[PDB]
């Protein structure tokens, strides 16, 4: 419990990265979160949007 | 079918060629959503319901 000032620096970087990485799962109004799905379902004129 | 009593045909456990469909100029309309017809032939599906 004495080392809080260092442990907090590891924790804040893990909270940031495990949010940045987890945002890859978000759809943002597209047909899928995973890019290969769009490229394997649509021709490029539809896929670009 | 009569349109309120609409037909549904299950398709499963089989192989198909959708270019046979999208090349067929007999179709007065042909449209696709969430998929492109020219890309259908690379896919597989859980079932299909026609």
């Amino acid at each position: 419990s004495a080392l809080g000032k260092l442990q907090d620096v590891v924790n804040q970087n893990a909270q940031a990265l495990n949010t940045l990485v987890k945002q890859l799962s978000s759809n943002f109004g597209a047909i899928s979160s995973v890019l290969n799905d769009i490229l394997s379902r649509l021709d490029k004129v539809e896929a670009e949007v | 079918a009569s349109v309120y009593a609409w037909n549904r045909k299950r398709i499963s456990n089989c192989v198909a060629d959708y270019s046979v469909l999208y090349n067929s100029a007999s179709f007065s309309t042909f449209k696709c959503y969430g998929v492109s017809p020219t890309k259908l032939n690379d896919l597989c599906f859980t079932n299909v319901y026609a």
